[PDB]
């Protein structure tokens, strides 16, 4: 039942966002021919997207630095 | 005089009273002071709880009688005035009951059985107030209550012209009654 | 063992962090929890090594209590083997039950989080400058099942009672535990008890509590300062205060 | 003010102590002989119930027929 | 003797005094709903069925009387003021909340100030309270020309 809409919105409001360009959607299709990894690599956007609308940050970190070096979030 | 013909409709003819407004109610006051705002879906807000950024009744609406400790008054009269005008609305009530009963059930608000007690309970709790509030002996306020019908009873000869009447016989609406009220009082 | 729930729990921390929510609105707090439970969850030193077993009991007991209100808990694995959707989702069966393990102790290691770290609490795990005796009750309380009685829960709101700022941190471990507890003993007392005797009946009682003798084995300068901090944080904890001078 | 209070609690339409109190007034005012005192009781009564709750407490078989002057 | 002139926080408190004497209690009952939510918050399912019941599960003595005391005080409250709360106080209420009287046996969730449901009815009495409170606040600030507001 999670309200994604809620957090998006908070986000919004914290931060600036910005559509994919087509150079990162086509890599990122290509490279994601599997449902399992694109499980994961969606899992790691969802807990970006939590910490994100709580706390915020800058739109323009990399999102891997931003998981590794501030969250941690290696393993 | 046409002041009258409410309450006369009250104790001879009922049945048209039955969504009429009584004195003997109060009003939504938030409608009429047009904080809390309220989100779309209904719920008050200072949004929370979503994330999404008329009460007033007809007939009688007052309840057990033994709750009538104070008289509260929100369109300006004085408590003493509109407990006057309330006594003699029970008055023509308990009077439409002798008529119809029914006809009081369905006005009285929750439905009672025996309108004649429960309308003799107000009255009797009317005159409780009165007392208190003026100071008088109990057969004093049961004069009070007399002269003012006198008065009532006097001013149609003097009032039966040149008068500003903007009500109908069966107070159909929330201003109707409201101004009934004011007349009654000056 | 059967399984490395230490390294279980560490992938677990950000997920659970990231459901925390706060009502002082300190957005930089997540991280730092997350920080502080990386760093706190491991064997180097006996602190964290209790830590780290009594969060692992306090799972466990949570577990037990929530598979006795459903049929075959040990058939779980199989329950798995029958999710498609988990399946192809986690790739391998291993990864599938390490994602259902790890999807098993989120919540409730949020939860927990939001209990001990009500405020600042676990700065004082970390702080070096900590004194011994917060260290002791911190892991005192932590390890107590009665004392720090934990509900079951099946957004997680951290209930902030104190106006605090950022990276501070009250001065006694669990003050809202503690203020909560010797309040119901003082209930208690007074009913129990006649407007003589409750002074001394209150303290027998606390006394004989497990945190009574515990802070009864403090002596000298420690337990001073133990007061002077509870002094601070009971004021904080009933009056709101604009100013350290105040 | 004694009897102000003894008229409330006669003016009621049922504790023993509040019977004490209105027997030691019952005294007081047969002792006293100051009939004065009965006057302003009723006058309170009245006050309160009204002229006929009075006019039946001096009626036959009634319990607080000392109210009245002789 | 033209008071609303020549008196005007006088008029004001005379004629709300009947409710105005109820806003002492407002320290006890934030402190009972405060409690309800620490106690509840983060709750999903609430199980209890009645007051009677919560009450017989918190049955230390100590405990079990001083929640029955303040539940107490806040349904004697609710019992007065419901009539007034159905048509004043800007939180818009169901009419069957209002109609009948509250006991031990009334349902749970009256008590918890949520936005909905029952719940309304414990945020309806502390707002109106509070109302109150302000408002004859407002009238000494119209007649003290000052900004004290704290
Ligand atoms: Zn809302």
């Amino acid at each position: 039942d999670w309200n994604y809409e809620h957090l998006f919105m908070d986000i919004k409001n914290k931060m600036a966002q910005d559509s994919l360009p087509s150079s990162v959607i086509s890599a990122i299709s290509g490279q994601l021919q599997s449902y399992s990894d694109a499980c994961e690599v969606l899992s790691v956007v969802e807990v970006t997207l939590g910490f994100l609308s709580t706390a915020g940050g800058d739109p323009n970190m990399q999102l891997n630095v931003y998981t590794q070096d501030i969250l941690q979030m290696g393993d | 005089n046409e002041l009258l013909e409410p309450l006369k409709n009250l104790a001879f003819s009922p049945a048209t009273m039955a969504h009429a407004f009584l004195p003997t109610m109060p009003e939504d006051l938030l409608a009429q002071a047009r904080h809390w705002y309220t989100c779309p879906n209904g719920h008050p807000c200072s949004c929370i709880d979503c994330h999404a950024p008329d009460r007033t009744q007809t007939g009688h609406v007052l309840g057990n009688p033994q709750r009538r400790d104070v008289v509260t008054c929100d369109r300006g009269l004085p408590p003493v005035v509109f407990l006057l005008i309330r006594l003699l609305t029970h008055l023509a009530l308990l009077l439409g009951a002798s008529q119809s009963s029914q006809a009081l059930i369905n006005i009285i608000k929750p439905p009672v059985r025996d309108p004649k007690g429960f309308l003799q309970q107000h009255i009797l709790k009317d005159l409780e107030q009165l007392a208190k509030m003026l100071g008088h002996s109990a057969d004093e306020t049961i004069g009070v209550v007399h002269l003012v019908l006198r008065r009532l009873l006097q001013e149609q000869h003097q009032l039966s012209s040149r008068r500003l009447l903007n009500f109908d016989t069966e107070l159909s609406t929330k201003e109707m009654r409201n101004n009934w009220e004011k007349e009654i009082a000056a | 063992s059967i399984l490395d729930t230490t390294r279980l729990l560490r992938s677990c921390v950000q997920s659970a962090v990231g459901m925390l929510r706060d009502q002082n609105e300190s957005c930089t707090r997540n991280m730092r929890r997350v920080v502080l439970l990386l760093g706190l969850l491991n064997e180097d030193d006996a602190c964290h090594a209790s830590f780290l077993r009594v969060s692992k009991m306090r799972l466990s007991v949570f577990l037990k209590k929530q598979e006795e209100s459903q049929f075959h808990p040990l058939e779980w694995l199989a329950r798995e083997a029958c999710n498609q959707d988990a399946l192809q989702e986690a790739g391998t069966f291993r990864h599938t039950l390490w994602k259902r393990v790890q999807g098993a102790v989120t919540p409730l290691l949020a939860s927990m989080i939001s209990f001990i770290d009500r405020d600042g609490n676990l700065e004082l795990l970390t702080r070096p400058d900590t004194p011994p005796w917060a260290r002791d009750l911190w892991m005192f309380i932590f390890s107590d099942t009665m004392l720090l009685n934990i509900p079951l829960v099946m957004y997680i709101v951290v209930q902030n009672h104190m106006n605090l700022s950022e990276n501070a941190s009250n001065n006694v471990p669990f003050s809202w535990k503690i203020k909560d507890y010797l309040e119901e003993l003082w209930v208690q007392a007074q009913y129990i008890t006649d407007a003589e005797g409750l002074p001394k009946k209150f303290v027998d009682i606390f006394q004989q509590t497990p945190l009574g003798r515990f802070l009864a084995q403090l002596h000298g300068e420690p337990q001073q300062e133990l007061l002077q901090c509870y002094l601070k944080d009971f004021i904080l904890l009933t009056m709101r205060v604009s100013t350290e001078e105040e | 003010l004694c009897l102000d209070r003894a008229a409330d609690f006669l003016s009621e339409p049922m504790a023993k102590e509040k019977q004490c109190y209105l027997q030691q007034v019952k005294q007081f005012c047969i002792r006293v002989e100051n009939d004065w005192h009965r006057v302003y009781l009723v006058r309170k009564l009245s006050s309160q119930r009204g002229m006929e709750f009075v006019q039946g407490l001096s009626k036959p078989g009634r319990p607080h027929q000392w109210v009245f002057p002789k | 003797k033209n008071g609303k002139e020549r008196v005007p926080i006088l008029w004001h408190f005379l004629q709300k005094e009947a409710e105005l004497r109820l806003v002492k209690f407002l320290p006890e009952i934030l402190a009972l709903q405060r409690d309800l939510v620490k106690q509840f918050q983060n709750v999903q399912q609430v199980e209890y069925s009645s007051i009677r019941g919560f009450l017989s599960k918190h049955s230390s003595d100590g405990l079990r009387q001083l929640l029955h005391n303040r539940i107490t005080v806040f349904l004697s409250t609710w019992n007065k003021l419901r009539r007034s709360l159905e048509t004043n106080g800007e939180i818009n209420l169901p009419k069957d909340y209002c109609s009948t009287d509250l006991d031990l046996d009334t349902e749970f969730e009256i008590l918890l100030p949520r936005r909905r449901g029952l719940g309304l009815c414990a945020t309806a009495l502390v707002s109106y309270l509070i109302r109150l409170h302000n408002e004859i606040v407002y009238a000494v600030e119209k007649l003290s020309k000052e900004n004290n507001s704290y």
